[PDB]
């Protein structure tokens, strides 16, 4: 549940008390992980200028470092460097906590959604080798991650493979809201139709 | 009967009917009211299991009956919307 | 006092009570002994400069420079770069800009005041000048753009994507032929919007009713 | 001539610029102001854009879609040209377009709202029902003359 984690944290860095709880530096390592995995790209900008905390601290050992230098890359929409600080967060920041050493893998799936949907959102469509180019990971590398993505259906795009174009079908529209209305409504029929039942036959 | 009629809309006003602008105001101030009445109506029914109907209305706002207003403010809009689809639709069926 | 406090609002984005702090300081300098207070004196000159150029205010940069005693007591290649920067602006042109700051990088590397705001400045005269460019288009070809813009092909496309995250012009950029669709179009229906949040409510509720029906089990 | 100068402006209508340039010309060469000269010549220059700035409001109120590529054998300019008159004269806010560059169409028009078009329809109805009503009365009328 990093949605609670996300709301209590920020709070954390504003005031701080010491006593039973793990090192300071330790504290805005874990701050930037929720942030990040949470809050899409306005809100965690906000967020991270908004914090003098963080910025007054900058860098001050090898976890914090990685987990800084991603959060830069991903809002400042710059991706070439996005792709080291992905495999560098891994290294020094999942497995030397206890409390993400669970969700280790769980981590570097979800963050490769994220980026892919901001980079998503601003193109109609890209060519795969220019989205390649732009990660800085060859041609075939890059087919294998999208199609994982994809047919679970959190990326929503398509890639015409003999076109060679990436594109992108999902709906922010009117369509996009009927979505998930309707989805909630048979929800409510199937709440009031067996406890409707249950109350009726006793 | 001439004390009865008093319109000239008696076959001029199933037809007529008032813009579309005004049955997205009465679609949008309903839908959005409803919310509220059921906020205190959650309220409310962390009770309903305690001693006395009477005191419950007084101390967590039963008053009015928060589940008769929501059932009338749910009543008036269904109906009226019904209406205005089914003029809707006979317009644009019967005239072309 | 004085020059902090001025630094110190340019940073909150109002640059008129900055100005007014730079206006005293330069005096303070100006009429102290000399002997090293001349050169900090010539920092705050630039300091009253960049100021005015945020403000929107390009002539008034223009005024406080005069060859009578503004250039002559205090002058640097930094007050060379101040008037350059400053017709860049009013030009609106971005390639005025580069070339000011390629003779004129020792201004920005000596003082972080001015590199901080000539950053800022840039983008934003550069976000400007896009939105008018494609204002009374849609499937506009971004070499078209790129021609009356002045900047390269690349930098069009890597400032767009930004902007459609703003969500300040929205539009889809399509890389499939090169356009760039500028939809202006209304977002999100109110009515359906409110309709989750009613939904909402009633997908809580039905939990709770479920709590009285405990009371007949 | 006054009156026939003012009297095209004023109406709309589709004209050209070297049929405003020939025909005024050994007329209004006689009189001074915005005329002759060395810099009246430039106030003279003037009336292309604005003859050009005409035929595109006219353009604007009739079609909402027309080919880019047949707005520029109308007003009598080159591609560039056209694209540089549409662009200042949405900036003032007299029109409203949309120019495609591939060349399909370059559609003067700022797009309705649903809202818009559902209340026009609501209009049309409540005004059908009062022409059936009116030609009924006056049917009644018609019976006791015959």
């Amino acid at each position: 549940n990093f949605k609670e984690a996300a709301k209590l944290l920020v709070d954390s860095l504003a005031t701080f008390t010491s006593i039973e709880l793990t090192s300071y530096e330790s504290i805005a390592t874990y701050a930037s992980v929720t942030g990040l995995f949470t809050l899409e790209r306005t809100d965690l900008k906000s967020k991270v200028i908004d914090s003098p905390e963080l910025l007054s601290l900058i860098s001050t050992t090898a976890a914090l470092q990685s987990i800084s230098s991603l959060t830069i890359s991903l809002y400042a929409s710059d991706y070439a460097s996005y792709f080291p600080y992905l495999l560098e967060t891994y290294a020094n920041v999942l497995i030397p906590c206890k409390y993400l050493n669970r969700h280790a893998d769980f981590f570097v799936r979800e963050m490769r959604r994220k980026v892919y949907a901001q980079l998503l959102e601003s193109y109609k469509t890209l060519s795969l080798k220019s989205m390649a180019s732009a990660f800085g990971v060859s041609v075939a590398f890059l087919d294998n991650d999208l199609g994982k993505f994809i047919p679970n259906k959190q990326l929503n795009c398509v890639i015409d493979r003999v076109n060679g174009i990436v594109e992108t079908n999902r709906p922010d529209n009117k369509n996009a809201q009927y979505h998930l209305l309707v989805k909630q409504g048979d929800g409510l029929l199937t709440k009031l139709q067996k406890y409707g039942a249950a109350v009726r036959l006793t | 009967k001439m004390l009865m009629n008093l319109h000239k809309e008696q076959w001029q006003s199933g037809l007529k009917m008032y813009d579309y602008e005004e049955k997205e105001e009465s679609n949008l101030a309903a839908t959005k009211s409803m919310v509220k009445i059921a906020e205190q109506y959650s309220k409310r029914i962390e009770e309903e299991k305690e001693l006395t109907e009477e005191e419950l209305k007084t101390r967590y706002v039963g008053r009015q009956d928060p589940k008769k207003h929501l059932s009338e403010t749910a009543d008036e809009t269904l109906e009226n919307n019904i209406v205005s689809v089914l003029t809707a639709g006979v317009n644009s069926v019967a005239i072309k | 006092l004085d020059l902090m406090s001025g630094i110190l609002h340019c940073e909150d984005k109002d640059y008129k009570t900055a100005f007014s702090y730079f206006f005293e300081s330069f005096e303070s300098y100006h009429n102290l002994t000399t002997h090293n207070s001349y050169e900090k004196a010539c920092q705050v000159l630039k300091y009253m400069l960049l100021s005015k150029i945020m403000l929107n205010l390009i002539d008034d940069v223009k005024n406080i420079l005069n060859a009578k005693y503004t250039k002559e007591t205090y002058q640097s290649r930094g007050i060379d770069a101040m008037k350059a920067v400053a017709e860049a602006y009013n030009n609106r042109s971005l390639l005025d800009f580069n070339t000011a700051l390629k003779q004129y990088e020792k201004e920005l590397m000596g003082d972080e005041l001015t590199r901080s705001h000539f950053n800022a400045l840039y983008d934003t005269l550069l976000e400007s000048n896009l939105c008018k460019i494609i204002e009374p288009f849609e499937c506009v070809e971004i070499s078209h753009i790129s021609k009356i813009i002045g900047l390269d092909t690349q930098q069009v496309e890597g400032k767009l994507s930004q902007m459609i995250l703003d969500k300040i012009f929205y539009g889809v950029l399509d890389q499939g032929n090169g356009w760039l669709y500028v939809y202006e179009t209304p977002n999100q229906d109110a009515t359906y919007d409110s309709a989750l949040e009613l939904v909402g409510q009633l997908n809580k509720v039905v939990d709770q009713l479920f709590e009285k029906a405990s009371v007949l089990y | 001539s006054q009156e026939s100068l003012v009297k095209l402006f004023t109406t709309n209508e589709l004209m050209r610029w070297p049929i405003v340039q020939k025909t005024y010309e050994p007329v209004l060469n006689e009189d001074d102001l915005a005329f002759g000269g060395e810099a009246n010549k430039h106030h003279w220059e003037d009336l292309q854009k604005r003859v050009i700035e005409h035929n595109l409001r006219v353009i604007s109120e009739y079609y909402s879609r027309i080919t880019l590529l047949r707005l520029n054998e109308l007003l009598d300019l080159t591609e560039s040209q056209t694209e540089t008159y549409i662009s200042d004269l949405v900036n003032q806010g007299i029109i409203y377009a949309k120019v495609n560059r591939p060349a399909k169409i370059v559609n003067f028009e700022k797009p309705k709202n649903s809202s818009q078009l559902l209340n026009e329809w609501s209009h049309n109805v409540d005004e059908l029902l009062e022409h059936i009503e009116t030609i009924g009365h006056l049917i009644t009328k018609e019976e006791i003359m015959h």
